[PDB]
């Protein structure tokens, strides 16, 4: 009911705007356009209520408007600390919903160097396989920007059953990390030389190896 | 400080029922409506419904109603989100806010209740050591670290040396397995030069089990 962009991204300094289109029993009908901030692990926050006006504590570069059937919010002056999601929300007629939230944006600030991926792979411990499990962990660290890509292999050949990965979260120094996990049997484990994983980012690839003979 | 209190998080299976609170502090609790918002992991904000406390006029979103109930006592400055039959897909965080008539936004959000919905039963993690090796060092530093797996409900937290070692700590987000099952790493970057000297022990905190693990990780 509420279009948003699923994602807006800009460097530090610079200006962007968040577009939020409805039809014509909500905003359209000239109700009015709310905002909220939602920081990463946090509650949301209102951040532009009345289409236009700001609630104390919110800074100046954040502004709202509308025009006809969509609202967009600005953000002038982004700084680091404006990397987050972005909900507008309003009140649909038609459907009986007083209030109707928008799809949502994730903003990223742009600026920081690109940085290679540091790939570290570990085989199962003699202590899980005790336990009669085998799970091989593949920790992708230190890269930007966050997408990556990461491939299992047993002696050369790919293996798609059994991996789990992670979306690339962010780490302490504002670079991304993620994960990967490859469960095997002790018996699939002991029946292959060797298993890699191997990491795609920005075309260049890293490939770590790991072997039950170690 | 005018703040809305939530209940703790809930793990719960399918079909049991549920009710959560939501208590208004530091202001008036009739003076202001209350409403529920559900963001179900990875998605955006749903409105559920809104009630005013001072006479229980509740208004549901079409999509929840006869889902769910809200209701409000106004005497402990208490709203109410429940459920007689709870689904997986229920799993959530639901917020409280504080709504503005007429206006109609959300001026004041509490911090949320988590609630997992799961056919699995509560279980603490097995935690096993990532061991630095050659593999894991290049140049001075290397790699260690600590699976926490097979663990449910999430959160684990992962400390090192009982807080005292922060500095290269990363701990990742949680792999959900097929199981239904949690599984998570925690990795440091220490120096080379400490791994016969240094002692690093990872230390796995699962409150929702009453469980904590310390382990020693070592040179294989």
């Amino acid at each position: 009911v509420l279009t948003q962009p699923p994602s807006v991204s800009g460097a530090p300094g610079q200006r962007v705007t968040i577009s939020c289109t409805g039809s014509s029993s909500n905003i359209g009908a000239g109700y009015d356009v709310h905002w909220y901030q939602q920081l990463p692990g946090t509650a949301p926050k209102l951040l532009i209520y009345g289409n236009s006006n700001r609630p104390s504590g919110v800074p100046d570069r954040f502004s709202g408007s509308k025009s006809g059937t969509s609202a967009s919010l600005a953000i002038t002056g982004l700084q680091a600390e404006d990397e987050a999601d972005y909900y507008c929300q309003s009140y649909d007629s038609s459907l009986s919903a007083l209030y109707v939230f928008g799809t949502g944006t994730k903003v990223t600030v742009l600026g920081q160097p690109k940085a290679a991926p540091s790939v570290t792979l570990f085989p199962p411990s003699s202590e899980e396989l005790q336990a009669n499990k085998a799970t091989l962990v593949c920790l992708i660290s230190d890269f930007y920007p966050g997408a990556v890509t990461v491939a299992w292999k047993a002696d050369s050949s790919p293996v798609k059953a059994g991996v789990e990965t992670t979306t690339p979260s962010k780490q302490s120094n504002n670079k991304y990390a993620a994960s990967s996990y490859l469960s095997l049997t002790p018996e699939q484990w002991k029946s292959h030389r060797s298993y890699s994983c191997q990491v795609t980012h920005e075309g260049s690839t890293v490939e770590k190896t790991v072997a039950p003979t170690e | 400080e005018v703040q809305l209190v939530q209940s703790g998080a809930e793990v719960k299976k399918p079909g049991e029922s549920l009710k959560i609170s939501c208590k208004g502090s530091g202001y008036s609790f009739t003076s202001y409506w209350i409403g529920w918002v559900r963001q179900m992991p990875g998605k955006g904000l749903e409105w559920m419904g809104i009630i005013y406390p001072g006479d229980s006029d509740t208004r549901y979103s079409p999509s929840f109603q006869g889902q769910v109930t809200i209701s409000a006592d106004k005497s402990i400055s208490t709203a109410y989100l429940q459920w007689s039959s709870l689904k997986a897909s229920d799993t959530a965080m639901y917020y409280c806010a504080r709504g503005v008539a007429v206006d109609w936004y959300f001026d004041l959000w509490g911090r949320g209740t988590l609630v997992t919905v799961s056919s699995a039963s509560t279980k603490g993690p097995s935690v096993f050591p990532l061991a630095p090796s050659s593999k894991s060092t290049s140049g001075g530093t290397a790699a260690l670290g600590c699976l926490v797996k097979d663990y449910f409900p999430e959160p684990v937290t992962v400390s090192w040396n009982s807080g005292a070692l922060t500095s290269g700590v990363h701990t990742f987000p949680a792999v959900l397995q097929s199981s239904g099952l949690y599984s998570l790493s925690s990795v440091v970057t220490v120096p080379s030069s400490s791994l016969g000297t240094q002692t690093y022990i990872c230390n796995v905190n699962h409150k929702p089990s009453n469980t904590k693990v310390d382990k020693r990780v070592e040179p294989k």
